[PDB]
């Protein structure tokens, strides 16, 4: 009855151990897994950004010129009326 | 009034490429997943070792 | 006291094998938690890059659409300064 | 001179729509959170078998 | 013999209880790890579906201003080639 | 034909700031490696109890 009970608990620890090895696995993998997300994150943030910049800027550009264009038409409609 | 100054930048696009991270996290989900059959079989056989004394 | 030891193992394992279940429950929330995360990536690259082309697109129109303009308004005035 | 050829491209977006991805991470973060409850209780559980011999 | 069992199951009993101990951690990290995540797609989504309206709307808008401006130019020369 | 109206919207840009959430998560992946580590060390404690009767 002792060396049976003795005989299931080392069995037990056997396998006990083999779980937790198995579960560290897994934790490995989530911890790379949350890192790499953070990486990625990085290069939306830039990406996107970046994007959003470009077209604030773009808009900027296109309101200056577009104010240009009407100037110049009314100067040219001006000249016409004169003619 | 002269012609006007009608300036406009140019935007080159940096390109997102996920791929290779895609892909990483494809491949830790699906190692997990074997973790959960591996340790399904481990469970069962601490289970086994209950004893009736 | 070997009986109450067996016992004790007895409950042990039960709640030990338990504790691995729960375990193996997350670990199966996880990996589907890592997937998802997998194919918002797939999206977001698409949509991300979609908009970056457009813009890029977007801006090169703009640029030859200005310089057309630019040309067209010196011939104006060319036609307006012989008039 | 003439009339200069003005093209312009429309863009016609597509809505990038995570709410069920969200949503199913969210959902896994509380089941992960319910486990941890969960594992407490049995980890005071095993503790409890300790023998007095 | 009896003895030494009980004590080799009193330990390991203490260390799988410390085991399980540190995986609740790793879930408890999980957990909060995948909240960020969530709350980062948020972010983008909006972000990024932002950008790509204001982008669409700022095409249209050109089309509308880039027509208005060849209709101009048709009729500044339509005067020009009356004068 | 007069002016033509000629309107544009300025777009003023919302920046997607990820840098507490980055971070939070570069914590979170260094946790989950400590915790490896520590869970290792139990491992081969637990390891050492089998008895030899």
């Amino acid at each position: 009855n002792q060396q049976i009970l003795a005989n299931a608990f080392n069995q037990a620890i056997g396998n006990i151990t083999q779980a937790f090895g198995k579960v560290n696995d897994a934790i490995h993998q989530t911890s790379k897994g949350l890192a790499t997300v953070a990486k990625v994150l990085a290069k939306v943030q830039d990406v996107v950004n970046t994007q959003g910049q470009a077209l604030s800027h773009l808009t900027v550009q296109l309101q200056n010129n577009f104010q240009a264009i009407s100037s110049s038409i009314s100067d040219i409609y001006n000249r016409l009326d004169e003619l | 009034g002269g012609v006007p100054e009608l300036t406009l930048d140019i935007f080159n696009a940096t390109y997102l490429n996920l791929t290779g991270e895609i892909d990483d996290l494809e491949f830790r989900s699906e190692k997990l997943h074997n973790t959960t059959v591996e340790l399904a079989i481990l469970i069962d056989n601490i289970n086994n070792t209950l004893v009736n004394l």
